[PDB]
């Protein structure tokens, strides 16, 4: 039989082995997320050969291999898709996930539940696996939730605190938000379709109406996190570390683009849902960069990076490009993984600090450290042949290059001045300068995991664009031939934001002080989307939920109509009846008058 | 030894009886219905040279 | 579990799928339509003779 | 935190922790340390030009003036220390402080390991035993007829006498319990 | 089918001929026993029923019901013998009569091949309950809750006796083949119109529907661990099989005379979601949930598809295990506390982390997380409702969004943040209430690789 | 392989290329592939090779079910009630019939996408319209039907089209 | 819940509440994993023409 089957099987069954074992005896010991990390690599470097055999002979796949229910002429099954899309996302997430757990391995150290820690994290690997390699919706589903739940249970790692709780509720509530229009497009496709299936969708549906193309689009903004369901990323950050720098930065959060991408041939067939997709990648991306320029918080700052690197992935699908938008979720794995687990290193060295205005001059204190941030800015900024700019320059140049939008074309290019606003932002504060730490220094990152798994992150960053974009076959018409001042737009706007930021950043070091302008209250203060959508809807919701629905219909109102009047009507009949004052006189009286009606008003009609 | 033990757990049967009692009168509620036996148009069959019913 | 797992195909499932195997298999050999839109013969039904 | 709070605050009290805002604020907006220091000297020589008025009435609205002036110009992400109550790891550690009280279910063979610490643990039980008597007849004691007034408590005064409620404040867990 | 029912009824003598100190020990094994038998009725022919006989049958519908009676019953023995320790040996006997009893009820109920003998039984199971509720119930409340239970149920039942006999009296048979096989349509007018609400009015209330469902709580609340149990579980079911069972004579007027009631059902569903947001009793939340899951039931049951059914069948397995898990959780904390606020015992988790865990599994069965049954059956029929009209689907996801919210906010409240100081009688968790959650968990994701047992008929 | 019939699941020839190789480089995918069959292909082999002779001593063997054809639902009277519990019971048979036929159709249709790749719109028609009919045929027989079904309601919507087909080509026969 | 003093011994810690006193009818909306009414930098009504 064909290998390739048997491993890309293999891949994802081995990682389910720790799960299993998780009741048994090395559960119990300190060598258990040493285990799971290993488990991790070896599924990793399994899952290198079929990555090979595609890109020697462009082999792709479908198993059926289990039968699991028939509903009349639907047939349920479980069936993995192994496409391009799938065996090159599998070895990059096992790859990122190898470097973040060897991460953890030294930054959760001091945890007592690090064993139930390295259980979640492969507890999501598993879940975001499922959720890839699905070939029909139900599977997709099933990942969906799975991925969803693992990152609500990560999140409020710290349950006896209030906030992560919180954020992890937070993150629930916008997730069941996107589920609504990923039922919806269930439901449609069932009824029109007759098949949740990949293949057959495809071919039933030549010209694919508006409704299922919309609930897809609900479901994808609510898994990216794009501006109407942006905030729970950012809150996000309530977690550990290695928690933001695995799901919330570049694995997980991919999932939405990731479901457009699977759908691409019935989004290519309707151009209302490009367009809707095209504007709202781009006010998302413009958004959470404007947000992230006036972030105080490490964290924060990378993950509104992380939103609009969404964002972006979600203008270059809106204008017909999703093999280049797979190409940037690869891409942008690896260096913002790199970036959160440089924040990490930062955060444990100055004793669980996130402000940079207490970060110091950490450019030769932590010289390697500094090095790696160095690098992943350079990547996030496009700088030529990086792992950034083979996808981030290629989408740039197609998004200058289409019939389309405007302002999303205008939104794009602010955000990419923003981009490496923020970035010189984050080096500027962080690294250059006079310490601002307390004075008793701990600085140390002399600890041979950090090292090596921000050094294997580090290769990936400097070399994997290349070695990828030319090892795969053409799947994107090149744009030959352009003007030149149209082809250096990219660079033209990463050096006047580098420039712009730099010059904003030097005049803090004046003795001079000014009360902040209007629009700076409005980017620091994330344009107060959370401060009146997380109080007002809610107030109201929870309000008429107890005043209304509780006391005013449960409490009053449906037990004034049917039980209450009843006994009241009961009860007065009752009094009237029994209350009689036993005189004979009254009795016989009544009787007499009953005589006479009967003998009246029965006895007369026969 | 047996006589004490089987005063104090002789009720472990009494569940076991009842549904060996349940089989056989749900043998005898068959037996009442054998009007159509080797009777359906669908099921109608030539016996066997030594069988003497369809099913009992 | 296993004695529910192990339960005989009672349901014509199987049977189903051979049945169906083999009238797809003489419907197409013959290039005969695989499947009627009526579900009765149209010959033993005696409709009402006028419709106006 | 562990001081009983009064009925009211002095308008020292207040002029002081509006001092203090004011300078953290200050220290947000001024992020390196020689500015901050310049603008927080030049603060500090603001607040001490009235250090000595006593007129009350212009004294309380000055007060106000400076509340109001701190209120808009305040920094609208001030920083925050991680354990304090708006921090990033203000109740990380919760989660880890399991009570005293638990360990009394722990199993015979759970309490075979660690038996010095159990014996130890019985002696601080027969202590508080002991003791509980006497914490509350000095209550009793020490307090006006009409109720507590205040929410501070008595030390001891006798030779063999325990601070009256003090079981609950001697046996925190930690801080950093696991 | 006597195979079942008669080890059911010796159940009574072995009882009450039992050690003062066996009784629970007897039951327990024995339940288990009628349980593991009664697990043989699942092979179902395809085509048609299994009759044994001219009184009893069994369908794909009846036998998932028929087990989880069956199975429900070895449950509420192990729940409830730890509130009734101190209770006399007389009056133990006396309560496990009553379970024994209902059981039995139930196990006719669901196999009756005619419909006065279903009414009879479905009336029978009513004595039971309401002396379980009144007699060991804790507070003062339950003879208000079962005045309420008693009442709401016979208003709605008694029309349906009188149609029944009209119906039998018009048509000749009530016997379920021949009313199928027999059917003709219902005409449209005023007298049709009144015998479609005689023979609906009582499944109605049962379930319960929006605005009929006051009883619930109350009800729900006020009983002991295995009242709510049965009451969740399973006597809400009978209003669906009712409906299922009925519903074949009642076409073409289904088609308009079920606008209202659809209505009402997603309104409710939404209205009883919404008030799961705010109670302050931990029994509450749970019986409002199963208002919720019970509308979604009642809207699947009232549009007539094959695929409506289906999830209907799923969706009334699924909450019973689930809810009867959820009433047992809240349980252990009211014995712990003796007391059912909610905000009372916090952050539990620290104290008890495997009964944390049969916690976070309970709410996230509760939720219909993939690829658990629960989400079976509400997909299934929210894609039926989808077909039935586009519209439903804001309803659909409204409910499902407020459903993840309340489930979440009990679990967080209960479970997480910090213990409450001063509660310090919060002892390890016994082997008898972990194995009880287990056995109800298990089966649930057993279930799951085998869905097709439990949807029904139109499969 | 032999085990089901090629005929109710066709494919295409299956054409595969030549290696042809241009660089002196070597191949690591055959690498790779000779480790997989030695290490994995011939263990396994081994082992179902040794299952298989276990099962060659004890051969026995299971049928296929035949059903005779009975009267259907059109031939019988309106209140004989075993003819139409036979009919009613065919009936059923045959709608199992019909959902497995369908299914099959989609299965087909299913691995056409699949193999065809990027030219799925084009070489996959045949079967896009075998469906067609397929579903068409299906629908006319048992769409709205609803729960509760039975042969008497599909008689019925099968006479009601007859009737309405009846009269639009009698008007149409006046044109 | 939130506007509570963090730095008072409160005998509910998370909750910010003590022992007897008068409970808001509203304490369920209130405990601070909800709703928030704490004063903003930033007047309300101004935030709202701001971000529409
Ligand atoms: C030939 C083509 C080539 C083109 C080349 C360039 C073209 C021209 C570029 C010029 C454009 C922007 C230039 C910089 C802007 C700010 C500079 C400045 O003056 O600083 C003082 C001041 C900053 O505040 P501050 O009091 O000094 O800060 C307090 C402390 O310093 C707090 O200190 P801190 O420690 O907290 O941190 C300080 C931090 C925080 O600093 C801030 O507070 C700034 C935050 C906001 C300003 C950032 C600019 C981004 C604007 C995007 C808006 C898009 C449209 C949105 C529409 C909104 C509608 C309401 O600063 C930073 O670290 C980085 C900030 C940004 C640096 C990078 C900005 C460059 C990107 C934008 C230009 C793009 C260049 C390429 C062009 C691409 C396409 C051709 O800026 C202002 O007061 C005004 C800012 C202007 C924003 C206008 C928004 C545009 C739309 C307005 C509405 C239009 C409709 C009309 C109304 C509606 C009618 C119905
Ligand atoms: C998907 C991974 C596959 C792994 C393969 C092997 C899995 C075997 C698991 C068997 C079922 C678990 C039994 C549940 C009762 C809890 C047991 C317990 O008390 O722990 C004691 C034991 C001793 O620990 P300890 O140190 O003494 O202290 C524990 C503390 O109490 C506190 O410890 P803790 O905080 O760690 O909590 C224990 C644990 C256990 O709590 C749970 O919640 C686990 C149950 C999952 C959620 C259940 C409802 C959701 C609906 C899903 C229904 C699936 C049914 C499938 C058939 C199941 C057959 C029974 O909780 C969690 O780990 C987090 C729960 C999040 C689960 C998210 C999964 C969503 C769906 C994923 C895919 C499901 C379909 C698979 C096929 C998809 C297409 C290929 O702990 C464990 O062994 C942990 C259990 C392993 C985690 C299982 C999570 C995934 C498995 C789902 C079902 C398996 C499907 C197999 C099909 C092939 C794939
Ligand atoms: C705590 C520590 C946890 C860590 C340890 C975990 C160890 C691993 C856990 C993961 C195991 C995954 C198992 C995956 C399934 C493998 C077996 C599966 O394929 O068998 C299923 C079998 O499932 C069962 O059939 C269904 C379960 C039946 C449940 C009945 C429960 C008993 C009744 C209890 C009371 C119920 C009350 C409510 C009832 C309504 C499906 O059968 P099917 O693919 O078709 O069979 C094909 C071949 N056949 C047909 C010839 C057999
Ligand atoms: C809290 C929850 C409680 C349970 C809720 C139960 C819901 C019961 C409601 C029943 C649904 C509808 C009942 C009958 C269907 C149509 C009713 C009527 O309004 O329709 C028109 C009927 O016309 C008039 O409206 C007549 C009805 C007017 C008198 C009824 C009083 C309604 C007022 C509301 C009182 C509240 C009732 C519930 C009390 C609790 C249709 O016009 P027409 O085609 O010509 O008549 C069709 C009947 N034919 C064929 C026999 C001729
Ligand atoms: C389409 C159907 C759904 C549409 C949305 C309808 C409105 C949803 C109403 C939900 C009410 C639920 C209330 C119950 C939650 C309990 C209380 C609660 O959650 O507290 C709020 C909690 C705490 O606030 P923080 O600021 O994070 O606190 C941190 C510091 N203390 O935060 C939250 O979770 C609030 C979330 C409210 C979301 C409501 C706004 C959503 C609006 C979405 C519209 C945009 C649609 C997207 C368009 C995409 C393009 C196709
Ligand atoms: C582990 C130790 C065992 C190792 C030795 C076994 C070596 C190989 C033996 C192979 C087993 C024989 C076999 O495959 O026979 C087929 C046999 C039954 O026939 P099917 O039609 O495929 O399924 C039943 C329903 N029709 O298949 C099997 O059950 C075995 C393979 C099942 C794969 C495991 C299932 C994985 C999914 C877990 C459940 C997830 C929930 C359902 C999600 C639905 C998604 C749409
Ligand atoms: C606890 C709350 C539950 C409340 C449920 C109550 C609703 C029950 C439904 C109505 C009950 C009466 C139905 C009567 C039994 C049906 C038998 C039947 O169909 O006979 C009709 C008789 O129809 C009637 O007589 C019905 C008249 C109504 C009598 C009592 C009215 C009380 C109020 C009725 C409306 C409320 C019902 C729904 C409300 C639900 C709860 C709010 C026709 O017979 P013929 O005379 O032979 O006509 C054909 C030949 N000429």
């Amino acid at each position: 039989m064909n290998p390739f089957a048997s491993l890309t099987l293999t891949t994802l069954t081995i990682l389910t082995i720790p799960i299993m074992m998780s009741n048994s005896n090395i559960y119990k010991t300190n060598l258990y997320p040493n285990y799971v990390k290993t488990t991790v690599s070896y599924a990793f470097t399994l899952s290198l050969v079929p990555l090979l055999m595609f890109m020697h002979t462009g082999q792709e796949m479908i198993i059926s291999n289990w039968h699991w229910m028939t509903l009349q002429t639907v047939e349920l099954s479980l069936s993995f898709k192994m496409d391009y899309f799938s065996v090159m996302f599998i070895p990059v997430a096992l790859f990122v996930t190898w470097s973040i757990m060897e991460f953890s391995m030294w930054y959760m150290h001091s945890d007592p539940f690090i064993n139930r820690f390295f259980k979640y994290l492969l507890l999501f690997l598993i879940t975001m696996m499922i959720l890839v390699t699905a070939n029909n919706l139900f599977q997709l589903f099933i990942g969906w939730e799975g991925v969803g739940i693992m990152s609500f249970l990560l999140i409020g790692w710290w349950h006896g605190r209030t906030d992560a709780n919180t954020a992890a509720l937070q993150a629930i509530l916008y997730n069941r938000i996107g589920d609504i229009g990923f039922v919806l497009s269930m439901a449609w496709f069932l009824t029109h379709s007759n098949a949740w299936d990949l293949q057959q969708i495809f071919m039933l549906n030549n010209e694919c109406p508006n409704m299922p193309l919309i609930g897809l689009l609900l479901a994808a903004a609510g898994k990216s996190a794009q501006f109407g369901l942006h905030p729970w990323l950012p809150s996000a950050m309530e977690g550990p570390t290695p928690v933001s720098a695995l799901l919330h930065s570049s694995t997980m959060v991919v999932a939405g683009v990731f479901l457009l991408i699977r759908f691409y041939p019935l989004m290519e067939t309707n151009k209302l849902v490009q367009t809707m997709t095209l504007c709202l990648g781009a006010i998302t991306t413009l958004f959470t960069a404007l947000c992230a320029i006036t972030q105080n918080d490490i964290k924060k700052i990378v993950a509104f990076s992380t939103s609009s690197q969404l964002g972006l992935m979600m203008v270059t699908i809106g204008i017909n490009q999703p093999h280049l938008a797979f190409l940037h979720i690869c891409m942008h794995a690896f260096f913002k993984a790199m970036l959160f687990m440089c924040s990490g290193s930062i955060i444990h060295s100055l004793n669980d600090e996130q402000d940079i205005r207490k970060m110091g001059g950490l450019y030769k204190a932590m010289p390697f450290t500094t090095t790696a941030l160095i690098i992943g800015s350079l990547a996030l900024t496009g700088m030529p042949y990086l792992t950034g700019f083979y996808s981030k320059d290629l989408i740039i140049e197609a998004v200058n290059m289409s019939y389309t939008n405007a302002w999303a074309l205008l939104m794009t290019l602010i955000a990419t001045s923003l981009t490496a606003a923020y970035s010189t932002r984050i080096i500027f504060f962080a690294f250059l300068g006079k310490p601002r730490f307390p004075p008793l220094v701990l600085i140390n990152e002399n600890n041979p995991l950090l090292i090596n798994s921000i050094k294997r992150l580090l290769i990936g960053s400097i070399f994997a664009g290349f070695i990828i974009s030319n090892n795969i076959p053409p799947m994107t018409v090149p744009n030959t031939t352009m003007p030149l001042y149209m082809k250096m737009t990219a660079l033209i706007v990463t050096i006047m934001g580098f420039m712009l930021a730099l010059e904003l950043n030097n005049t803090t070091y004046y003795l001079k002080f000014k009360y902040p302008s209007q629009t700076y209250k409005f980017s620091n203060m994330l344009g107060y989307y959370p401060s009146i959508m997380h109080r007002l809807p809610t107030y109201h919701n929870l309000s008429m939920s107890q005043k209304s629905a509780s006391s005013l219909l449960d409490l009053i109102w449906l037990e004034t109509i049917l039980p209450k009047t009843t006994s009241f009507i009961q009860m007065k009949m009752s009094i009237m009846v029994s209350n009689q004052k036993g005189l004979i006189k009254l009795y016989f009286l009544s009787f007499l008058i009953t005589i006479m009606i009967s003998m009246t008003l029965f006895n007369y009609h026969e | 030894n047996v006589l004490q033990i089987v005063r104090d757990h002789w009720v472990h049967i009494l569940v076991p009886v009842g549904f060996v009692f349940g089989c056989y009168l749900d043998r005898r509620s068959d037996e009442k219905l054998t009007a159509f036996r080797n009777k359906s148009l669908l099921f109608k069959r030539e016996l066997r040279p030594n069988e003497e019913v369809t099913w009992k | 579990s296993t004695f529910v797992a192990y339960l005989p195909d009672y349901r014509m499932q199987e049977w189903a799928r051979r049945e169906a195997e083999r009238l797809v298999k003489y419907r197409e050999a013959n290039g005969l339509p695989l499947m009627e839109s009526n579900c009765f013969d149209p010959n033993k039904i005696q409709l009402p003779e006028d419709e106006d | 935190a562990f001081s009983a709070p009064a009925a009211y605050l002095t308008h020292q009290q207040k002029v002081l922790r509006l001092y203090k805002r004011a300078l953290r604020h200050l220290e947000s907006w001024c992020v390196h340390r020689d500015k901050y220091r310049y603008f927080a000297c030049l603060m500090r020589a603001r607040f001490d030009e009235h250090k000595n008025e006593k007129d009350m009435v212009k004294a309380t609205q000055l007060l106000r003036q400076a509340e109001e002036e701190f209120w808009y110009g305040q920094h609208p992400q001030p920083y925050i220390f991680p354990e304090s109550p708006g921090g990033t790891s203000y109740e990380r550690y919760e989660c880890y402080k399991v009570p005293e009280w638990c360990l009394d279910d722990w199993h015979p063979s759970e309490k075979a390991m660690y038996p010095d610490y159990f014996a130890k643990r019985e002696q601080w039980k027969r202590l508080r035993r002991e003791s509980w008597e006497r914490e509350v007849k000095q209550l009793q004691e020490e307090t006006p007829p009409g109720g507590p007034r205040t929410e501070a408590l008595p030390p001891a005064r006798k030779e063999g006498d325990l601070p009256p409620l003090w079981w609950h404040i001697v046996t925190r867990p930690r801080e950093r319990p696991m | 089918m006597l195979k079942i029912i008669i080890p059911t009824t010796m159940l009574l003598p072995m009882t009450w001929m039992s050690k003062h100190n066996m009784i629970w020990i007897n039951a327990t094994v024995h339940s288990l026993l009628i349980s593991l038998i009664s697990l043989s009725l699942l092979n179902q022919l395809g085509e048609n029923s299994l009759n044994f006989s001219l009184t009893f049958f069994s369908d794909s519908l009846s036998a998932p019901l028929l087990v989880l009676t069956t199975w429900l019953l070895p449950l509420m023995l192990m729940a409830s013998q730890s509130h009734l320790s101190k209770e006399t040996t007389t009056r133990k006997k006396l309560y496990i009569t009553m379970l024994i009893l209902l059981q039995l009820f139930l196990i006719m109920t669901f196999t009756a091949t005619e419909l006065i003998l279903f009414y009879i039984l479905f009336e029978a199971t009513l004595v039971p309950t309401l002396i379980i509720i009144t007699r060991w119930g804790n507070q003062t409340e339950r003879l208000n809750a079962g005045l309420y239970f008693l009442f709401y149920t016979l208003a709605g039942s008694l029309p349906l006796l009188v149609a029944l006999v009209y119906i039998q009296n018009t048509t000749g048979s009530l016997n379920f083949l021949i009313i199928h096989y027999w059917s003709h349509p219902l005409s449209n007018s005023w007298s049709n119109i009144f015998m479609w609400l005689a023979c609906i009015m009582a499944f109605m209330v049962k379930m319960p529907l929006y605005g009929l469902h006051l009883w619930l709580p109350k009800a729900h609340v006020e009983a002991p661990i295995a009242g709510s149990m049965v009451l969740a579980a399973v006597l809400l079911k009978l209003g669906g099989y009712g409906m299922m069972r009925i519903t074949t004579i009642l076409n073409p007027l289904t088609n308009y005379m079920a606008y209202p009631f659809l209505m009402l059902s997603m309104w409710g569903m939404i209205m009883t979601s919404s008030i799961c947001l705010r109670q302050t009793d931990l029994k509450s939340l749970i019986a409002y949930s199963s208002v919720s899951h019970m509308a979604l039931v009642i809207v699947a049951i009232m549009i007539q598809t094959p695929w409506s059914f289906m999830g209907a069948t799923a969706l009334m397995i699924a909450h019973g295990l689930t809810s009867s898990m959820l009433f047992c959780l809240a349980n252990t904390n009211y014995e712990r506390v003796h007391s059912r606020t909610m905000i009372l015992a916090r952050g539990l988790q620290t104290l008890l982390p495997l009964m944390a865990t049969w916690w976070l599994v309970a709410s996230l069965t509760n939720l219909a997380l993939p690829p658990s049954i629960n989400l079976i059956g509400e997909l299934f029929i929210i894609t039926a409702s989808f077909s039935w009209s586009n519209i439903t689907i804001i309803l659909m996801g409204m409910n499902m969004m407020i459903t993840a919210l309340y489930s979440l906010y009990m679990l967080i409240t209960t479970q997480r943040g910090k213990y409450t100081h001063h509660i310090n009688n919060i002892k390890p968790s016994f082997t008898r209430e972990n194995a009880l959650m287990a056995l109800h968990i298990l089966p649930l994701l057993l279930l799951t690789l085998n869905p097709k047992m439990i949807l029904g008929p139109l499969y | 392989p032999d085990s089901w019939d090629k005929d109710v699941y066709p494919e295409p020839p299956r054409r595969t290329p030549a290696p042809a190789p241009q660089t002196s480089l070597p191949n690591p995918v055959t690498y790779l592939t000779k480790i997989f069959d030695l290490l994995v292909d011939r263990p396994v082999t081994l082992a179902r090779e040794f299952i298989e002779q276990q099962h060659a001593k004890n051969r026995y063997y299971y049928y296929h079910r035949e059903f005779r054809r009975v009267p259907d639902i059109t031939e019988c009277e309106e209140k004989d009630i075993l003819c139409m519990f036979e009919a009613e019971m065919q009936w059923r048979r045959d709608y199992k019939v019909d959902q497995e036929i369908v299914n099959i159709i989609q299965e087909r249709l299913k691995a056409c996408q699949q193999r065809e790749g990027e030219s799925y719109r084009q070489n996959c028609a045949k079967e896009l319209e075998q469906f067609t009919q397929v579903s068409k045929a299906f629908q006319d027989r048992y769409s709205d039907l609803g729960a509760h079904y039975s042969a008497r309601k599909c008689l019925a919507k099968q006479k009601q089209r007859m009737l309405a087909e009846r009269k639009a080509a009698k008007e149409a026969a006046a044109a | 819940q939130q506007e509570r003093d963090p730095w008072y011994d409160w005998d509910h810690p998370d909750l910010r509440l003590n022992w007897g006193e008068p409970i808001h009818w509203d304490l369920d909306m209130y405990i601070r994993n909800r709703v928030d009414t704490s004063p903003t930098p930033v007047s309300w009504n101004t935030m709202c023409k701001h971000l529409f």
